[PDB]
């Protein structure tokens, strides 16, 4: 509930190359998976949320959400891959 | 030359691993002016206790971890 | 978000108040410790609060396994 | 679902629903011992249904690489 | 509708004729009188009994699964 | 299928008593073998059919 | 049968009466619990049929685990 | 210097039991002086028995929590 | 021990092309095969053996001596159709 | 290991010195006491990191050896 | 000299009565010398009593601090 | 062989389970035998492993 | 030696002389089993022996069952 | 003979004659159950004995340990 | 903190032919290799340092990042030999 | 700015091997133990020195495993 | 212990390639052929498969062995595999 | 000349580890003024001390 925002009409009378739509995307990744990572980390330094049950319980939600995401961002992105070399490939 | 000098020296210096210095010696030293063990003097009131040097000095010393020097009122070797 | 929270948060709306209750008894407890009235229900309180926990806990470990099992078959 | 368009009960369901009617009261041994048997057949089912669908992809890549 | 492992679970259930209610009862009619010892005595039997049932319950369900995620993970 | 009979058989005079000693020192017995059984079965199906399989990829 | 079987059987046969001389003890004693000497004769059956019984099992566990142990090496 | 939370678990005891911390020995100091007082004897053996009761219930308290928090870790596998 | 029986002379034959050499190698081979693998088979459901540590230290060693031997054989009749597979296209 | 370019020890000193308290005089209630608190927590902390750390080598390894 | 919590907690009671442990046994050598004398009988049944109840009331109060400690120090493992 | 000298420990045992002299014997047996089995089926199937490794490679 | 000998020596040398307080006490006791003044001065000494071993086991064994979790995790 | 074996009979040859004492005074105070010179030397006797079965058991149970878990690695 | 140093200047390449920057490239590479692998193991031996808590938090973290460089480097020059590969057998 | 190279004791380590000072105090502390079970002060060492040497040796084992996985690996990458 | 060593086993000089072939050949196969049997014989031994210190031993040796096969199978596929290329290119 | 001078620094440091010189000294005070030991004084109900 804090700081939401959507963007709207994202492609209704404009259109991306799609060179610059795998820069985005890549970027948008990128940053959140490193700020992600500072989180996790930062909760399991402080005395005061390794200790307590309450904090202990989130913390196992992020490290799992971490884990299936960044494995599923892996698998698709290598499957993708694969399909362009069948193409290209004498 | 460089290849025997480096091996022999690695070989000296492991090799003096299983060489010792530290030989202990006792010295033996009679007081002059006071009674070696500690005493009790049971005050009619009051039980008190006077500890004798060797009981100080182990209570001072116990559990320390650097060297001794300067008591007041080659190099490689040393 | 994600069904793994909402897991998680299918025990925490089950359970309304124990989180609360537990922190009042303890100090209610804490303030005379010698009560066996008091005692008597912070007994309780506390038993019920060790088995939520453990339960809620074994439950994710288990959904996160199915989805890591799926997620490599996907390949 | 309410739904079908024209043109019995899965574990699905049973496990939702076992969940539901546990987290109200976390420390009954009828409810824990009912609800360990679901969550262990929902995640063999969960298994065996993927692990077959993977069988029968690679079977069909297969022989279209070997028609390459 | 139902699986194998409630077939196990219900072997159990339908084997104990009774006791499931045997034990409620017995606490309902200590917890009027604790100071009897034909009550505690009796009570004493009942509750062991339970905490039986329900462990070798579980354990046997859990061996029935780790006999079948086996057999199912070599179907690669 | 004799020792998939025996099995269910010890599980339902166990389950006529669950307290009963004897009952159960059998029955940890029938329980442990089937189990082992079951797995060597399996594993030596698997390693047969691999076989195969390769062979197959041989000439493929 | 198996050979597990033959080992649970081993301790079977090895003590022969043990099964039916605790229940013919108790027996005994629930006539008269007062008797000392009967007490002091339950006493050692009971325990050695406790000995018995824990040390059967323990066995039994011990060679299940070396086969599972083999036969993961199949594959 | 930082507190976690078994620690503050721990000083919500010794903040409720606000004195019988010195109370003790200070009966202990009068008792001393005069063994054969009846009426030091039975305030000792109050304060000695409440301050019994609660380290003990202190401790326990503490080991709960801990054995909590370890099964959870146990988990982040 | 009891009910035991052994085959003490073989029956015999002339050799006198590669093609008896031949089929006699096939012939050979496939009985063996077939042996070792019913073997293995009642290994694995009598359960005095399926059960008793000695017996499963065998059984083990016989999967993998038919493991390797299949392969073998299977690789180097692979490797001589190849070779006059190549000298033809050649 | 750092990100190249990207803009952006306590508890183990206390235990000492909890310890060092205690070591002179191991029948002090009060000592024991803080001991238990320090010592829990100290251990608690270590477990969680080192598995925390494992977690993340996996997922670099699992990557790798994807594409490898 | 080295001396723990409950070595303390001893000598608390030995340093409280200051005199008790000589005047019993002056009391005792006075009335050895003549068994038959009312003020010496007398004195001694008081000091003597009082000598016991001190005994007594220091062994059971070490003993209890004793348990306290066992206490806390099972919940380390 | 170790086969036989555990086999015949357990018999022994068998005859007396409440002996101490018998226990420690046993427990001793039994661990050493558990190791041997053990180590020499992991033996077994590094070296098949090896042997099957060099056929995939020339495949 | 490693780190374990020295937390179980941080124990040894924190306490000064008990080693030898309570033998000597105890030798002094054996003498003359029935004078209440050197009866309740080894009840004292004693005691205290007790709670120091205790404690400096139980540290010993919590220190190593920390190692041997983080080594578990090398692989 | 392995090495457990060896690490066994360490025990056993560290005590020379403790099992024929214990052998021994047990049948001497069962002769004459009330004497407190024979009481009291059987107390010690036992005691002793206990003490040593048990490190005995707990050594051989580390070993095993450590060999098993070594052995684990050579896959 | 004990004993660092840093290389400040690298040479210029107008003097330097295509092949030195490779060997150059390559020893620096194979010799902070074999100097971390030994680190590591004397780690292992020095028994302060195998049975110290705070130590073996730092010795896990050593042996996850040579593991990783290691995995890296295996990988990216396959991938390198692959694409000349593709180019002249092709 | 790049790190030092460091420098190379290539010598040292595969002559270093010889009879460990550890397994020699725990065998040495096993025979004082043996030969007073009953001593505290003897059951105190030994508790410590066979601690120790459990924790040394896991350690070892696991590293070994270690290094040899990624030497396979390599290889196994390509072929 | 009982122990020998062979010592004039091997010419440094520029020989034939023919011979270079049978010299390693035989050399590699002795050397395993011995380690695989000394391998196995610490396994049989009682007194050196339950020893903590022997078993530490023995876990280098099985890597080793494995990892050297391991190597000489890999390098010998690729020989040939650049024969079979140049003759059929 | 860098390459020399690098290595012998850096060896340097690593060896001076060996040595210690944070050395402990003794040194007897006596007291002119005032009495060494604690005191214990007896009150109208309890005791006090002066340390
Ligand atoms: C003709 C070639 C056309 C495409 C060529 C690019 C090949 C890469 C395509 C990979 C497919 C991406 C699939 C990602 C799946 C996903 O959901 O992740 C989204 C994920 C997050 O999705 P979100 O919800 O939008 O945030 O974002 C990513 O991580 C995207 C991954 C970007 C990596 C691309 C790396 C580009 C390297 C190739 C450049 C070489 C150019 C040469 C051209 C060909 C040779 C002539
Ligand atoms: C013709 C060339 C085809 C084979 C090329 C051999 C290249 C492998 C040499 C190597 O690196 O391994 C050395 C390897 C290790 O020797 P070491 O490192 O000196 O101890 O030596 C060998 O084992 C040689 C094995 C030769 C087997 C191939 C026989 C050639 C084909 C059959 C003849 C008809």
């Amino acid at each position: 509930v804090i700081g939401q925002a959507v963007n709207i009409r994202s492609m209704e009378t404009d259109i991306v190359s799609l060179d610059d739509r795998l820069l985005q995307a890549f970027s948008g990744s990128a940053i959140a998976t490193a700020v992600d990572k500072q989180t996790i980390t930062n909760r399991i330094e402080d005395p005061n949320l390794v200790t307590d049950p309450k904090e202990l319980a989130i913390s196992q939600e992020m490290i799992s959400d971490y884990n299936l995401y960044v494995s599923m961002v892996s698998t698709l992105t290598r499957k993708g891959v694969g399909a362009v070399e069948t193409l290209l490939r004498s | 030359y460089v290849d025997m000098v480096v091996n022999a020296a690695t070989m000296m210096d492991k090799q003096n691993d299983g060489i010792e210095l530290g030989r202990q010696k006792i010295g033996v030293m009679r007081l002059n002016n006071t009674f070696v063990g500690d005493r009790t003097y049971n005050l009619r009131d009051q039980k008190m206790v006077i500890p004798g040097i060797a009981t100080a000095i182990e209570r001072l010393l116990q559990g320390e971890e650097q060297p001794l020097g300067n008591i007041v009122s080659m190099s490689l070797q040393e | 978000s994600g069904y793994l929270d909402d897991v998680s948060a299918k025990f925490d709306t089950g359970v309304d108040n124990l989180q609360t209750q537990v922190t009042e008894a303890l100090d209610k407890l804490a303030a005379k410790p010698s009560d066996p009235a008091l005692l008597a229900a912070y007994q309780s309180k506390l038993s019920e609060y060790n088995l939520y926990r453990n339960a809620q806990s074994n439950t994710v470990k288990v959904f996160k396994d199915i989805d890591a099992a799926i997620i490599q078959n996907f390949r």
